[PDB]
């Protein structure tokens, strides 16, 4: 400011007012309970809160509370729609901006906060709803979101539902769902596998009497699409020098089987998996230019654009909301670091350049999330020209093109894998250890895991599945060949069968 | 970039007066198998590389080689066309198939190949190669 | 007129680098089918290069080192570990049958085409099977056994008095610029992509050494440069250098890896691009020399060496392909030329001006002739 | 964040918000006084009502809270008056309570001083001891000794005491001085008082306005007076026309705003950077291809030493001086290939060795290098881009030295290029081309441009500051055949006044330190 002079007159602003003030209202709110001025009554349990936050906080508060009616102005107020645990969670939250969520009483809270019209604890509850939603109660959820208008966990519930459309069949709620709910999760675009013709037959043939005339709306408003719980493999046999592609599908029983097997006559660098084509980056190495895109249903490959620059244990991060396949950090050939990001469109077939990162990295795990790509771990630039393990986070939004590193550091650091999972990032390390990252909060949850990974300190590979998480070794010995499955609701390990691969090195897992 | 006698190259020294001498004593490093001539009609080489290619079966290089030999003599030369042989490379139905097979089990290693086709060279094999991808 | 020799060999395009290798050298065969077809060979004489000895190879290289490519076998690969890690023959350059034939071709042709070129009896001399740049002294790299570019320098340095090498490939020349780092006979300019790409050599600052400081041009450029861009940085630098380094021959390297769609280039010059440079400098009325060397989709390179083999000739060719024995390969367009691609360039104005102004600074101080 | 064993994100878990402390601040003061709801007290002042919320009062203050809670009727009456505080003064105390802003000025300066310490409003009590340490002045620097002391203030306390002992001579016939208590003579004194002020002409008038009463004092102030030289300079570091060797020049600055030359000595040697650490000079200089050779001039002796030579060769390098270490730093600087550098080395005087510390997160050449309370600020100079030149830069680079940690600051400055910056106070004040001069402050990481009289309109020529006793002096780069304009600025008021006493036979002025 041109007009304001630091020895005269100038203006002065307080950067640390609003945590003062948050922490003192708290102080004063809670620890001695002073200056309270209005009641409320919950289930016989009496509250003595302050009008001033809670009419801050929200806009069902201050509209009660500014109100001409004699309630306003009479001390006490009754609530009959909450419970008393519900509410006194609801005040812990107002006051003190940390809640405890527990899933037994998630719906009840994102009910009571869409009634209050708490914004941030709504938008949490969503969250967590997206998450803890399973083939139990999908129609639930959707019955839930439609009625509260909540256009992202309704999508989320939609996925969910339209993916196991085959087992909601033989359910109550499947045949009491209006026709609007069926017409939406049908249009969606069911998997051809999961057999909507019997879907919408059953339906019809539920009440035929008032029914029959929804048949070909139903009929016109189908779509369906084909399979891509694909989990590619690349790896290189022990007796063979180049490199065997394997495309593994999932099944609903959880038995892997091979679907396809594709040998290439090059080194791979790097690789990513775009959609339902496999990419890789590989050119008989001291030169990592060359690409190669491989479809399921050709067998075969297709050349696309060579890389703009030649970089060793680059990080290949597919970006589906862009259309784009992003090649971040990486090592050059004379051993210097790179911190060069550049994008390649897959329908033009033309790469670019963007802006650089802050930090350069080489073989980092990118995890792509929302359109925002993560950067996890790596070997930074030691200050005396060699190269350290490193744990920070770097985070690029693609939307803006602007890259910053996270103030937070990884529990560990080194090579690591990471497999995006709902809305969490899981990281699984060296030494048996693996981390589940939410980045909204961000904050760690490491994962219990059993004794048996301890026999040997080999590195493990993690894939993601039609909400799956597979936990692959890098290692296999002659005739054993596990692979692990994780539930992260109660961190139990199941073994899986049906995988029988003569690949000695998993070199990459692509989810 | 690097410096140093065992990198650089030894540029020799420009001596004007020895200009005449050295390069009227080196012969041609070479052996001229065509030359331009301006008295022949191109129409007359159209029609004389047609014939040779289709009643005589000679390619592109080897009749314009042969027609070189006569000293630009049409006439000479295509007197003399059937009496000599265009020798290819005598690769038969039984070669074909069998380095069709090659290629169907070992692909393009054509050291693997030569194993099942020992009468023929490496650059042979890759000669045929790249003559039977066109189909 | 004006008097072409062109060198082919038949023989040079039934050599294999192996499975897959970006570098095939029956990439030659089909460019002088491209020539046999469209009848400039009328116009052409054509010679066959003879196979040049060890001790024409040994002016440059170090004897030991050509006596281990002469002696180096596929079936007898394991017999020299040592030999491959110390000259650096493997991964990038992989053994095969007839490697010392392919690089006696190559190396006969330049040496040849030289000497013909110095006997006044010839103007300009193509060599396409050539034109092998990146080879050092006494190891192998970036698919280039024996440098025949540096000897081919050599050959014409008996002769004349300064000697300008022109490169355009994508990548920077590194064996002949190393080659003639320190000597003021020889000019080396070259265009070319700097940052990552192989072998992260050339930067501004490489001006020479010793005797030849200044003697040395480099122009590191970026990632998709169009035709406009490339004529307009090529025609001012070159008439700069032709004005004060004053040469009497000129040793062009027409690199085809700088082409809009190759397997390993990433530029965006298309063929009309690419022939604006040859035929520019073909234009100064001087000794001219032209190899080929890099280029890696073959049928891109078949396209752009028969149109520089035409536009040396000063004919005029059409622009559909005649039938011919790989017909089949250029398809489903059938056209002579290729369109360019949407690649963003990414040589700004301000960078190419800066760039260019820094050369010229650079250029003026060189001494006069 | 911890990695929580019995937290999991599908089953049990704890949501931090971070946005609730904004969210709640920006509520609460919407409602407070956009709407005006939910009004609890009631304060008067001079007549002048007000309605507040003893919830914010009680949140921010700890008086407010200790006053509301009092079980006296006063606490629980609607009405409560207050008779300390002017009304001005108290309703810039309400919007800063509530709205978190305040607009500071000269003239309640001292008022909302003293009654935010009343109030114990820390944060503004600080600000408002910052903003009247930066003010002080020879005219008022025993009013804020005896404020400081009353208050219990030991920054403020300093600076008065220091901006004091600087101009001793000054207060010999002040009639505040005459009445000053002694323990505060006793302190003023025992400090350090260079002896350019006779101190002792001080404890003598002391004595002599009331001898009946404070002759037994006589022998406590003089054991207890302790004395040190000096040292008021501002070198002066430039080449003549005639000559090829640097000529370096150490001025006096006079108490009558008269600046006077104290000596001057040559050096055989180009001279690459220079600082001023202590009451010495260093400069780094060596020919071409080898300046790192430290020249270190004592102006007691007026004689050159050997230093330290520096690790690796450099051109074009910040030199800073913290004297919190002992230290010299080196910021920056160009390599000898035409590479900007970003190592940082620095130099300890009492070990006579270099170490080299953590590097700059972006490089810079030429940067201006200023000294804050230990932290070294790098501000402007060049920096490389497309791909292989450098562009002017506007970069703010922050080096802490306690924790040898570097940061860049969001903002940029307002211009760009070569500068030339002065610590003044708490401030950092940059000159640089276009003669545009503005005063930085980190603290509240703001800007204010200088107006600057058309005088310097005249030729386009670069300017060099430099702090003396806490005025500012503005140089002129190029002096002209018997012109050397030197301007004495006074920020408060921004005046420009020019300077006399001053020859100097310098055409170039490479540096000025300070
Ligand atoms: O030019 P195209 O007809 O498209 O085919 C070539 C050819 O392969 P095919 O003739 O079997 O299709 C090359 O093989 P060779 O002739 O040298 O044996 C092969 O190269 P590699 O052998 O080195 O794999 C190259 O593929 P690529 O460029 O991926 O290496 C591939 O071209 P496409 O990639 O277009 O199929
Ligand atoms: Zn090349």
């Amino acid at each position: 400011s041109m007009d304001e002079n630091y020895f005269v007159n100038y203006t002065f602003k307080d950067r640390s007012h609003s945590g003062r003030v948050a922490q003192g209202i708290m102080k004063l709110c809670l620890e001695e309970e002073l200056f309270a001025d209005v009641t409320i009554s919950v289930e016989g349990r009496e509250f003595q809160l302050h009008r001033l936050v809670l009419s801050a906080q929200s806009c069902f508060f201050r509209s009660m509370f500014t109100s001409n009616l004699k309630e306003a102005h009479n001390r006490v107020i009754v609530l009959q729609d909450v419970s008393e645990s519900v509410f006194q969670l609801l005040v812990d939250y107002i006051y003190h901006g940390t809640v405890k969520l527990r899933a037994e009483e998630l719906q009840e809270i994102y009910e009571v906060s869409d009634m209050y019209q708490l914004t941030s604890l709504f938008e949490e509850c969503s969250r967590f709803l997206a998450r803890t939603v399973q083939v139990g109660n999908c129609l639930q959820v959707m019955w839930l979101a439609d009625r509260h208008s909540d256009p992202e966990l309704y999508t989320a519930a939609k996925h969910c539902a339209k993916t196991h459309l085959a087992q909601l069949q033989n359910t109550e709620e499947f045949l009491h769902l209006p026709h609007r709910l069926l017409t939406d999760i049908i249009s969606d675009g069911v998997p051809c596998s999961q057999n909507p013709t019997e879907a919408i037959e059953a339906w019809i043939n539920f009440n035929k009497e008032e029914r029959e005339a929804f048949a070909e709306s139903l009929r016109t408003s189908l779509k369906e699409i084909g399979e891509n719980v694909h989990i590619y493999l690349i790896g290189k046999e022990s007796s063979r020098t180049h490199s065997l592609a394997v495309s593994l599908h999932c099944a609903e029983d959880d038995s892997i089987s091979v679907s396809g097997q594709n040998s290439l006559c090059h080194q791979i660098t790097a690789a990513c998996k775009h959609g339902g084509d496999l990419y890789v980056v590989g050119g008989s190495i001291p030169r990592p230019r060359r690409m190669w895109k491989c479809n399921n249903a050709t067998v075969d490959w297709e050349w696309c654009a060579p890389l703009p620059r030649d970089r060793l244990q680059h990080t290949l991060v597919s970006v589906p909301g862009k259309d784009a396949i992003y090649s971040l950090g990486g090592k050059t050939l004379q051993d210097t670091l790179s911190n060069a990001v550049i994008y390649y469109r897959v329908g033009d077939n033309v790469w670019t350049e963007t802006t650089q990162l802050e930090v350069a990295v080489s073989g980092a795990a990118g995890a792509n999330l929302n359109g925002i790509i993560y950067l996890l771990g790596g070997e930074e630039n030691d200050l005396d020209f060699f190269t350290k393990p490193s744990r920070l986070i770097q985070c690029f939004d693609t939307e803006t093109d602007k890259c910053h590193v996270k103030p937070y550091v990884l529990p560990f650091a080194g090579r690591m894998h990471a497999a995006v999972h709902k809305d969490l990032v899981f990281i699984v390390a060296e030494g048996d250890s693996l981390v589940c990252y939410n980045p909204l909060l961000d904050s760690f949850t490491r994962l219990c895991l059993p004794e048996a990974w301890s026999s040997a300190p080999s590195l493990w590979k993690i894939a993601s599945c039609n909400g799956s998480i597979y936990v692959f070794r890098d290692r296999y010995k002659k005739g054993d060949a596990n692979t692990y499955k994780l539930d992260p609701a109660t961190s139990a390990v199941t073994v899986t069968r049906g995988i029988k691969v003569l690949l000695t090195n998993l070199q990459f897992v692509l989810a | 970039m690097r410096v140093g006698p065992q990198y650089q190259a030894v540029v020799p020294d420009f001596d004007p007066a020895k200009l005449a001498r050295r390069s009227q004593e080196r012969d041609n490093l070479g052996m001229l198998v065509w030359s331009p001539n301006q008295n022949l009609s191109e129409a007359k080489l159209d029609e004389y590389i047609a014939i040779a290619k289709e009643k005589h079966g000679y390619n592109m290089e080897q009749a314009l080689g042969m027609l070189f030999w006569h000293k630009h003599n049409i006439e000479k030369s295509l007197a003399d066309l059937p009496n000599f042989t265009p020798f290819p490379d005598e690769w038969t139905v039984e070669d074909k198939v069998l380095f069709e097979q090659a290629f169907s089990f070992h692909g393009k290693t054509f050291h693997r190949i030569q194993q099942m086709l020992p009468d023929k060279s490496i650059a042979s094999l890759v000669k045929f190669y790249y003559s039977w991808k066109k189909t | 007129r004006r008097k072409v020799c062109y060198y082919y060999d038949g023989d040079v395009g039934n050599y294999y680098y192996g499975q897959g290798h970006p570098m095939k050298p029956h990439r030659i065969r089909m460019t002088h089918n491209l020539l046999l077809n469209y009848g400039l060979y009328r116009k052409m004489e054509i010679y066959r290069p003879h196979k040049a000895n060890a001790e024409e190879m040994t002016k440059y290289h170090s004897d030991d080192y050509i006596k281990f490519l002469r002696s180096i076998r596929p079936d007898n690969m394991s017999e020299y570990s040592k030999q491959m890690q110390r000259f650096n023959v493997g991964e990038d350059c992989p053994v095969f049958d007839g490697l010392f034939e392919f690089c006696q071709l190559s190396t006969g042709g330049s040496v040849a085409s030289a000497v013909k070129l110095n006997k006044q009896q010839t103007d300009i001399a193509v060599n396409w099977a050539g034109g092998l740049h990146h080879a050092k002294k006494s190891e192998a790299s970036g698919f280039c056994y024996v440098n025949d570019i540096v000897l081919a320098i050599l050959e014409l340095l008996k002769y004349h008095q300064r000697v300008l090498y022109i490169d355009i490939d994508i990548h920077h020349g590194d064996g002949v610029e190393e080659a003639f780092y320190t000597t003021d006979r020889v000019m080396t300019v070259s265009f070319h992509k700097y940052g990552e790409y192989f072998p992260g050599t050339g930067d501004l600052r490489d001006i020479g050494a010793g005797k030849g400081k200044y003697y040395a041009v480099n122009y590191p450029l970026r990632d998709g440069i169009d035709d406009e861009s490339y004529e307009a940085i090529f025609k001012p630098v070159m008439s700069k250098v032709m004005e004060m380094f004053q040469p009497s021959a000129v040793v062009l390297q027409c690199g085809s890896d700088s082409l809009s769609g190759d397997r390993l280039g990433c530029f965006n010059l298309t063929i009309k691009g690419h022939a604006k440079c040859v035929e520019f400098v073909k234009s100064f009325n001087l000794p001219m020399l032209m190899l080929g060397g890099g280029g890696y989709t073959i049928r891109n390179v078949a396209r752009c060496w028969t149109y520089e083999t035409a536009v040396a000739l000063d004919t005029e060719i059409p622009n559909e392909l005649p039938y011919n024995d790989y017909f089949e390969y250029f398809g489903p367009d059938f056209k002579l030329h290729i369109s360019p691609s949407n690649m963003t360039n990414q040589n700004t104005n301000e960078y190419l001006e800066k760039i260019k102004q820094r050369l010229f600074e650079n250029l003026r101080m060189l001494p006069h002739a």
